[PDB]
Formats: C-alpha cells, sequence, structure tokens
C-alpha cells in the first residue's frame, strides 16, 4: 500500500506541479484544459469536472497522492516484473511461447477470465505465435510503444 | 497421534503450492498426492500411493487439505520405509566383487528394469544430480549413490 | 565348483563362473513353480493354477499341459541356488523329483559325476571325457572331498590318506549292473591307487594284471539273468596292498557267495555260467570230444533247462578269450583240460539215469557213469556203488543202502554242485598265485563288486538270497552313516537322538536269518520226506502272517503271471517271492563215500576233493557271515555308477530306470535319512552374507558377527525353534527352511529395490519443488500486475501522468 514509493510520489511530485500554478498549488479546471494544449489532444468539460469527483474536493498534490490509492495497490517495482517473466522463458528473450502463458494465466494460479485472458489479447506484443515480455513490462508503465 | 499445530502448517504450506499450480481453489488433484507427499519429506511407493488415494490421470479426483492430512498420517504410519542398511544389503545382492563397486549399466538396469520401474530420464537425472561419477571401468561406488540419494538435493 | 572354473580341465565337471552364474539366476516362483509326476520322464516342473480339496490342478513348463494332481503329488522344487548342485545333501528339497533333477540336469550338460552325502553317483556317459588325466590327478591329489568338485578320483584318494593317516584297511563297494561302467571305474580306482603309490617324492601293469583275470572268472561266475546278460553271480574283493610308505605292495582277490543253484537249474529266459555254451561251441572242437559231448547245449538237462545263447553275445568269441586268458594267466594246457573235463563231467552227470525197485534205486544206461567215472578217474562199478548202495559204520560197516531214486538224483545234482563250487576256488586260489609279488603287505584297500539288489517280475529262492545279501550290505552302510553323523553332531555340539539307522533293516534280515526265520523253517521242512510246497508255505504262514509287519502276503495275478506266497519289505522296496521249488533247490547233501572215493588218481581231483548232508541256505548265510566279518573291518567308501538309459546313448536319461537303481542303490535310502536329520548346514558367514537382507542393522558388516547374525536373522523370522539347531561353526536345517529362506530374500531384495527408486522418485520432485516454488511468486507478480493494468489502462489520469511525464 504505501508501495507509493519516493520514486513513485517524487515522480507524481513533477506530475502535479507542471500543471499548477493554480493559486498555490492546486490542479484545478483551468490547469488541466490548459494542460491538454502542450498535451496535442481534446479538452471535454463535463469530463474535466467528472476527473474532480474523484478526491473530496480541492486537489493539492498531498491529495493527489491519496487520488492514486489504486494505482500503489498492485504495482510491484519496475525490475521485478521482469524478472518475474523471466522465469517462464528457457530460450532466452524472444520470449514467451503463447500456449504456455494462456495455459499459464488461463488455468494455474490465480486464473484468469476467458475475458481477462482476450483483454490482454488484444494488445499483446506477438509473432511467431510467441509473446514478447520486455515489451509487456514496457506497456504495465509504458513510455510509449 | 494425530498430527500437531506446526506439522499441520507445514502440510498446508506444501498444499497451497500445489493447489496454486493446478488453479488456487482449495483443491489438489488425486493425481499429485505422491508428489505432494514427496514435498513433506517422504518417501512413497506407487503401491503406498494407491492404497492411499493416489490415482494415476488427472482430472478424476480432488482432495481439501483436511482430506490430505489424514493421508499423510497414516501414510507416515509404516516403518519400512527404508535404511541405508536395507540399500546396502540389496546393493551387494549385485556387487560381484565385493568392493563396492557395480557396473553403472547394472544399476541403471536394476532401477529401470526392477521394482517399481524407472524412467531412462529419472537415471540420467539422479546420476547428473548426485555428481555420480564412473571410471575407465572403476565403475559406480553405490554407497556414493545412496548417501547422496538419501540427502536429497540441497544438502546444506 | 573349484580351483579355476574357467580353467580347461574343468569342462567336465566345474560349470564356469559365468555359465552357472547363469543357471543359478533362472526365473523363479517357490510360491507356484513345482515337481510334478510325469508318465514319461518321471517327473516333471511345473506350476500351480488352483486349489480345491485334495485335488490341486497344474500347467506344465516344457511341454504346457493342465494337468489336475492330487496334493500329495505336488512336489517342492529346489530355488535356483541349488541348480547344479554337487551333493545332493545340500538340496533344500530332497525329494525322488529333485534327486531326479539334480542328476538328470547335470548329466544333461555333461556332468557325470554327483555326490549325495557319503556316496559318489557316477554316471554313464557312453563317449570318452577327459576326465581322467594326470594331469586332473594332481588337481586332486591330497585334497579334501569339499576343496574340488565331484570326481571318483576325490574318493579313490581319501581312501588313501584315510589309510595312511587312520592305518587301517580301507574298502570301496561298487554297484552298478551291465552299461554302468562298473568295470572301467574299478579299472580307474586301481590305477589311481597306483599312480599316486610311485608319486610321493622318488610285465604288466597293476590294472592289467588284475583285468587279466577278468575273462576266466566270469566265464565260471557270470550268466544271463533274466534281467541281464552277463550277471557275476559271485562277489568277488580285490584287495589292493601296500607297505608302510604308502607304497603298492600287491594285490590278491578273494571270492564270495558262488550261486552254486545256476549249475544244476536254470529257469526260464536264464542260463547257466557262461563257459558251458562256450564250451559246446565252434572253437575247440578236440575239447568237445575231450569232454565225451556234442556240440549242442541243449542236450544236457543241466545246461539246457533255461535258454540257450544270448542277444549281443557271441560264445565261439568268447569261448576264445576266455581260453586265451586261461594262457595269459599262464597255467598249463594239461590243468586247463582238466577244468574243462570237469566242466564236461557236470555235463554228463546231469544225463545219468535212475529206476527203482520198491525203494532201491539202481543204474540205468550206465554209459553216462563210465564217462562221469572216467573223466574224474574212478572206477563206474565203485561210484555207482557207493552213490546206489554206499556203506557206512558203529564199531562195524553197514549197509546205508537206504538211498532211492529221488535220494541218488538228488545226490548227483549235489556232486556236480561240489565239482563246480571246488573247481571256482581253485581257479581263484590261481589268479592269486598270477598276483602274489614279494613285496610285503601292511594295509589293503579292497574294492567290492556284488550282485545288486533284484526284484523280477517272478523272485524265487535265488533272489531271496541276493537280496538278503544286499540288505545286509544296505545295513553296513546305514550303520557307517549313524557312526559319522553322530561324530558330525557332536562336532558341532548338538543334540544327537538317534538309534543306528543300521537297525531299520534288522527286520527283514531278522525275518530271514533268526530260529523259526524263512530259511530256518525252510531248512527244518528240508527233512521231512513229504514235504511240500504246500506244507512249507503253511509253516511260513503259521509261523510269520500277520505275525510280523515286515512279512506279508500278495495275492493271484494274471492267470500265467506266476502265484506269489509272499512279499518282504526291503529297504529296496517291497518284493514278492514264489515259494515253489525250494524245498528241491536247497537240499545239497554231503555224500561221504563218494569224497572218500573221489580221493583217488586224476591230479587236479585228488586235491579239489582233498582239501549231516546240508543245504544251500546254510552254507550262502556262512559266506555272507564272512563277507560281513571283513567289511565291518575296513572304513568304507561308497561309488554307484548308473545306467542312464536301454539304448547306450549319451545326454540320455530314463527316469524310471534311474530312481528304480537309485532304491536298490542305498541312494534313496541314505536319503531317507537326511530327511530324518539336519541335512542342511551352513557356515555363519555364508549364512551372514545370504540372508543379511532379511535383518537388516546398522552395525558395518565386516564387524558383525556371522552367528550372531544367522541367530537374530532367524528369530526375526520366528522360525520354529525344531527346524534348526546352532552349531559351534553352522546352523543346521531341516528340510525345506533354506526353501523357504531363499524366497523371502528374493521378497525383500524386490521390495528393498522399490523403496530406492521411491528415494530418487522423492528427490527428484524435492528438488523440482523449489522451482515450483519460485515459478509461484513469478506467475503471482504477473497476473496481478497484469491485471491492476487492465484497470488503470482506462483511468484517465493514469494515462496523463504517463504523458506528463515524458515531458518533464
Ligand atoms: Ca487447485
Amino acid at each position: 500500500r504505501v508501495k507509493l514509493s519516493q520514486r513513485q510520489m517524487q515522480e507524481l511530485k513533477e506530475a502535479f506541479t507542471m500543471i499548477d500554478q493554480d493559486r498555490d498549488g492546486f490542479i484545478g479546471m483551468e490547469d488541466l484544459k490548459d494542460m491538454f494544449s502542450s498535451l496535442g489532444r481534446v479538452p471535454p468539460d463535463d469530463e474535466l469536472n467528472a476527473m474532480l469527483k474523484e478526491c473530496p474536493g480541492q486537489l493539492n498534490f498531498t491529495a493527489f497522492l491519496t487520488l492514486f490509492g489504486e494505482k500503489v495497490s498492485g504495482t510491484d517495482p519496475e525490475d521485478a516484473l521482469r524478472n518475474a517473466f523471466s522465469m517462464f522463458d528457457e530460450d532466452g528473450q524472444g520470449f514467451i511461447p503463447e500456449d504456455y502463458l494462456k495455459d499459464l494465466l488461463e488455468n494455474m494460479g490465480d486464473n484468469f477470465s476467458k475475458e481477462e485472458i482476450k483483454n490482454v489479447w488484444k494488445d499483446a506484443p506477438l509473432k511467431n505465435k510467441q509473446f514478447n515480455y520486455n515489451k509487456m513490462v514496457d506497456i504495465k508503465g509504458k513510455a510509449e510503444d | 497421534s494425530q498430527l500437531t499445530k506446526d506439522e499441520i502448517e507445514e502440510v498446508r504450506e506444501v498444499f497451497d503450492l500445489f493447489d496454486f499450480w493446478d488453479g488456487r481453489d482449495g483443491d489438489v488433484d488425486a493425481a499429485k498426492v505422491g508428489d505432494l507427499l514427496r514435498c513433506l519429506g517422504m518417501n512413497p511407493t506407487e503401491a503406498q500411493v494407491h492404497q492411499h488415494g493416489g490415482t494415476k490421470k488427472m482430472g478424476e479426483k480432488a482432495y481439501k487439505l483436511e482430506e490430505i492430512l489424514p493421508i499423510y498420517e497414516e501414510m507416515s504410519s509404516k516403518d519400512t520405509g527404508t535404511a541405508a542398511d536395507e540399500f546396502m544389503e540389496a546393493f551387494k545382492t549385485f556387487d560381484r566383487e565385493g568392493q563396492g563397486l557395480i557396473s553403472s549399466a547394472e544399476i541403471r538396469n536394476v532401477l529401470k528394469m526392477l521394482g517399481e520401474r524407472i524412467t531412462e530420464d529419472q537415471c540420467n537425472d539422479i546420476f547428473t544430480f548426485c555428481d555420480i561419477r564412473e571410471d575407465i571401468d572403476g565403475n559406480i561406488k553405490y554407497e556414493d549413490l545412496m548417501k547422496k540419494v538419501m540427502a536429497g538435493p540441497f544438502p546444506d | 565348483m573349484t580351483m579355476d572354473f574357467s580353467d580347461p580341465d574343468m569342462e567336465f565337471l566345474c560349470l564356469t563362473r559365468q555359465k552357472l552364474m547363469e543357471a543359478t539366476s533362472i526365473p523363479f516362483d517357490g510360491k507356484k513353480n513345482c515337481w510334478v509326476p510325469d508318465p514319461d520322464f518321471g517327473f516333471v516342473g511345473a506350476e500351480i493354477q488352483s486349489t480345491k480339496g485334495d485335488e490341486v490342478t497344474v500347467k506344465t513348463d516344457k511341454t504346457q499341459e493342465t494337468r489336475v494332481v492330487k496334493k500329495d503329488d505336488i512336489g517342492q522344487r529346489n530355488p535356483p541356488k541349488f541348480e547344479m548342485n554337487m551333493d545332493m545333501a545340500n538340496l533344500t528339497f530332497l525329494n525322488e523329483a529333485s534327486i531326479l533333477h539334480n542328476l538328470r540336469s547335470r548329466y544333461e550338460s555333461g556332468f557325470i559325476y554327483t555326490y549325495s552325502g557319503l556316496f559318489c553317483i557316477a554316471i554313464n556317459p557312453y563317449r570318452r571325457l577327459p576326465i581322467y588325466t594326470q594331469g586332473l590327478v594332481d588337481k586332486y591329489r591330497g585334497k579334501r572331498r569339499a576343496e574340488m568338485p565331484p570326481h571318483l578320483f576325490s574318493i579313490a584318494d581319501n581312501a588313501y590318506q584315510y589309510m595312511l593317516q587312520d592305518r587301517e584297511n580301507q574298502s570301496m563297494l561298487i554297484t552298478g549292473e551291465s552299461g554302468a561302467g562298473k568295470t572301467e571305474n574299478t579299472k580307474k580306482v586301481i590305477q589311481y591307487f597306483a599312480l599316486v603309490a610311485a608319486s610321493l617324492a622318488g610285465k604288466g601293469t597293476l590294472e592289467d594284471q588284475i583285468v587279466q583275470c577278468n575273462p576266466v572268472l566270469e566265464a565260471y561266475g557270470n550268466a544271463k539273468t533274466t534281467r541281464n546278460n552277463n550277471s557275476s553271480r559271485f562277489g568277488k574283493f580285490i584287495r589292493i596292498h601296500f607297505g608302510t610308505q604308502g607304497k603298492i605292495a600287491g594285490a590278491d582277490i578273494e571270492t564270495y557267495l558262488l550261486e552254486k543253484s545256476r549249475v544244476t537249474y536254470q529257469q526260464s529266459a536264464e542260463r547257466n555260467y557262461h563257459i558251458f555254451y562256450q564250451l559246446l561251441s565252434p572253437a575247440f572242437p578236440e575239447n568237445i570230444e575231450k569232454i565225451l559231448a556234442v556240440p549242442d547245449p541243449g542236450l544236457y538237462g543241466f545246461i539246457n533247462q533255461g535258454t540257450l545263447t544270448v542277444d549281443g553275445i557271441d560264445d565261439e568269441e568268447e569261448m576264445g578269450l576266455t581260453d586265451t586268458a586261461f594262457d595269459v594267466l599262464g597255467f598249463t594246457d594239461e590243468e586247463k583240460l582238466s577244468m574243462y573235463k570237469c566242466t564236461g563231467c557236470i555235463l554228463h552227470l546231469g544225463e545219468m539215469k535212475w529206476k527203482q525197485r520198491g525203494e532201491q534205486a539202481e543204474a540205468d544206461g550206465t554209459a553216462e557213469a563210465e564217462k562221469v567215472a572216467f573223466l574224474l578217474g574212478v572206477n563206474a562199478g565203485d561210484l555207482l556203488k557207493c552213490l546206489l548202495k554206499p556203506k557206512i559204520k558203529v564199531g562195524t560197516e553197514y549197509v546205508t543202502q537206504g538211498r532211492n531214486k529221488d535220494q541218488v538224483t538228488n545226490s548227483i545234482a549235489a556232486l556236480a554242485k561240489s565239482l563246480y563250487d571246488r573247481m571256482f576256488n581253485w581257479l581263484v586260489r590261481r589268479v592269486n598265485q598270477t598276483l602274489d609279488t614279494k613285496a610285503k603287505r601292511q594295509f589293503f584297500i579292497g574294492v567290492l563288486d556284488i550282485a545288486g539288489f533284484e526284484i523280477f517280475d517272478f523272485n524265487s529262492f535265488e533272489q531271496l538270497c541276493i537280496n538278503y545279501t544286499n540288505e545286509r550290505l544296505q545295513q553296513f552302510f546305514n550303520h557307517h552313516m549313524f557312526v559319522l553323523e553322530q561324530e558330525e553332531y557332536k562336532k558341532e555340539g548338538i543334540v544327537w537322538e538317534f538309534i543306528d539307522f543300521g537297525l531299520d533293516l534288522q527286520a527283514c534280515i531278522e525275518l530271514i536269518e533268526k530260529p523259526m526265520g524263512i530259511l530256518s523253517i525252510l531248512e527244518e521242512e528240508c527233512m521231512f520226506p513229504k514235504a511240500s510246497d504246500t506244507s512249507f508255505k503253511n509253516k511260513l504262514y503259521d509261523n510269520h502272517l500277520g505275525k510280523n509287519p515286515m512279512f506279508g502276503k500278495p495275492k493271484p495275478p494274471k492267470a500265467g503271471c506266476a502265484e506269489a506266497h509272499f512279499c518282504l519289505h526291503h529297504y529296496a522296496g517291497s518284493v514278492s517271492y514264489s515259494i515253489a521249488g525250494w524245498l528241491d533247490k536247497n537240499k545239497d547233501p554231503i555224500n561221504e563215500n563218494v569224497v572218500e572215493l573221489l580221493q583217488n588218481s586224476k591230479e587236479p581231483i585228488v586235491k579239489m576233493l582233498f582239501t549231516a548232508f546240508q543245504t544251500i541256505s546254510s552254507v550262502h548265510k556262512e559266506s555272507l557271515n564272512k563277507l560281513m566279518k571283513n567289511l565291518y573291518s575296513t572304513h568304507p567308501h561308497f561309488v554307484r555308477c548308473i545306467i542312464p538309459n536301454e539304448l547306450k546313448t549319451p545326454g540320455l536319461i530314463d527316469a524310471a530306470l534311474v530312481l528304480h537303481q537309485l532304491r536298490c542303490n542305498g541312494v534313496l535310502e541314505g536319503i531317507r535319512i537326511c530327511r530324518k536329520g539336519f541335512p542342511n548346514r551352513i557356515i555363519y558367514s555364508e549364512f551372514k552374507q545370504r540372508y543379511s537382507i532379511l535383518a537388516p542393522n546398522a552395525v558395518p558388516s565386516g564387524f558383525a558377527d556371522g552367528k550372531v547374525v544367522t541367530d537374530k536373522a532367524l528369530s526375526a523370522l520366528q522360525l520354529d525353534p525344531n527346524e534348526y539347531r546352532l552349531g559351534n561353526t553352522k546352523v543346521f536345517f531341516k528340510a525345506g527352511v533354506l526353501g523357504m529362506l531363499e524366497d523371502m530374500r528374493d521378497e525383500r531384495l524386490s521390495k528393498i529395490i522399490s523403496m530406492f527408486q521411491a528415494h530418487i522418485r522423492g528427490y527428484l520432485m524435492r528438488k523440482a519443488y523449489k522451482k515450483l516454488q519460485d515459478q509461484r511468486i513469478g506467475l503471482t507478480l504477473i497476473q496481478r500486475n497484469v491485471r491492476k493494468w487492465l484497470v488503470l489502462r482506462n483511468w484517465e489520469w493514469w494515462r496523463l501522468f504517463n504523458k506528463v511525464k515524458p515531458l518533464l
């Protein structure tokens, strides 16, 4: 839980700050739509506000961390995840053999739903009906494709 | 009689691992009672495992932790599980010259032809794992084999 | 096996380490494999299928066939450890089948020698075998029996050691009929005492100075008997003498029990001695004329009663060799004549006819009488005179003329028999002269050859005498065995609880020789003029029927299948005898006058008849008593030559013929006795190494005492304390204990291997375990991170912060 490590919080410090400039630290309505300008994408009213709903009211940086109290829940650190995928990759990199991984998630450990399985297949980095884990680990945090 | 609190906690530990691997749901496929039991330190023969609930193919039967507990202690009632003493008198039945050496061709023959036959693969594995070498024809020390096998994969 | 299993000479004595290793590991299940009666091959190995009441169901091996054998007909077969076994005393299951197998299996693998307790069994190979090399002799010289594999040399050698060791005479009794090769064996035993005599350290050989005689002795002492073409009807003891250094000092032959009766009576498919049919053959016509006869055997009542010739026997050739040998033994052709003339004389005696007036018999032909009178060199007038009407005495001399017809004929047959008997003794005194060497004698190792136990479809007064003889011989053996097992049990401190084994045959022997016994009842009944095969019969019944276990009675057979009058239970089985004729066959009265008168003229006859009225049975008893008085004065050894088959061919076994000999042999009798004690005896060390697997313990094998181990393996098996006895160096087992033990070892060894395979299965899995734990942590981190991703991948903010920072 507090797993919101300093690396994660400080990272979130620079995040909440670029926006801000709002009357002494408050990611307000404008702070947001303004952001979506240098963001290169569309900003919708109602939604911009629906995002506020999530915290009691008024977003400093503290509440901004408390808001991310669903992000921490599972987030095992950076590397840890890559090593975890490693264990099922004998043939060094190029990665895991699709079948395996399916049987691995679908009917072993904490079984995956035939529905959770697809949510995963839709994106899943694949080729030669084989999986790409380092590219999947990347997607988790994501620095883009 | 009756297991202890710590004994139970132990079985549970091996148990959780096992049902985790065939799908965490509180059940372990019966075709895994022997492996399960081996992970608790025991060395059951296939006759013992079958007379206690093991099946051959998966998907047939399942056991909760509470059902396996009694199987574990019944199982552990038997005492001729085997001693160094016993394994030694047996190898000597085959020790032609009485030095403690036996052709690895023969031991492997024993292991794959006699008793509850073992697989070609399983024989190589245990020989590689116990690091037991054969010489020119200054073969295999069968006691070397016995001790390492009885000592387990994780010595120290 | 011994010395070097691979050494070349041992090819027909050992079996190679590998080949035996092989032979001892064939498949087996003491719980089903077994022995079963086979109408053809005596006994056969098989496996049990089912069971119910006293009706077992089985399946045989070599042929496959589900037969239904009764419970007391299933035979325990010995486990593989015992195959190709050297001494049948070691067998754990000692039944007939097992005896048959051990012997057969070894002969069918080229081995002819096998030990059975004291006996050394040697089956005829019917082909020269390397076995008798002066190279092998050295591989036996001085060694104690157990040091080397079975071999006749072993018994002969040890008999030689014992002689020099205990300084007492030795004897070797060798049994075996026709194609058993009994003579070769005696030959090779005598050769051996020779090789070792001059071995120590510094015109004719012994084996040949003696074999030289056999043609003559056999002409007068062998004959064809219902079941044997050449049967010695006398016993001969070849005593080979030695000096105080073990040096061969001489030899000689003493004979016993010549069957005179044959001289004047043959039954059906039999015939008198060989010589008679030899003389009357076309080889030496002159002789046939000096004898005063015509070459037609069938013309003399004393020769024609039975058969005229035998299959596979050439009389001319024999009369030839017989005569030739007569010269080699080196004896004046004039003596060689008398001998032939006396033989011839016996021919005519049987022709003399007699008629009577009231009760005084008289001649009728006078031609024969003068032929006999002459051949013997005496006056026919007188002969007829002292035969027809002699004269004896008081203070004066009366005419004992009592003689009638029945008395003279009989009186004459007696003469014939008496002549032959003296002729034979003399004939032996001669070879002995041919053998006497200058040397001094100190000890001797004699070899005995005697007619073995006989059982025909029709046994008469001749069979009884021979069986009576063997019975006392078997007893002799039983006793020797008794004295050694007693010494053995005392050597190991075990409790000996037995009465002399010899006594097991005393009842039969007593039923034959004690007052009121068969022979004595026969004798007394011989003194009653009107006695009959019926009065004698009833007097046997009166005296013994139902009054003695040994004496039984048969029952009327197949119309012609002769009527039996009583049966005795001999060690070789039960024999049924006919009584017809015994009263006639037994009379052998001496007629003083004929003797005094016969003490005249012709040189041999003087000597011969120069050296009451009795009987053949009283003389048999006397000769038998003497033979025995001599055997019990020596340390005996027993060889048993065996005829493998009717059709002289290598490697073939006739089951019934072999078993039969084993029962007459005393072999099956000695095993009967082993059964009653503790036949199996193992040294503690051999037991420890073979059965420790039955009660393992942590004490390292090299510190564990064998006896201590044996004791604990046995009680831990809760084995009946009645089945064994711990000695000072060995444990004594009864029948079948090792049978059980071997079966448990195989059982336990199989369970122990499964257990080891179990520990390996454990090791492999317990190692795979740690990998399984690591992979779990791994698959856990994956399943929840992928899941936490499936969420945030749509939560706007997650997206933002993902863009908001690449732009820092
Ligand atoms: Ca499960």
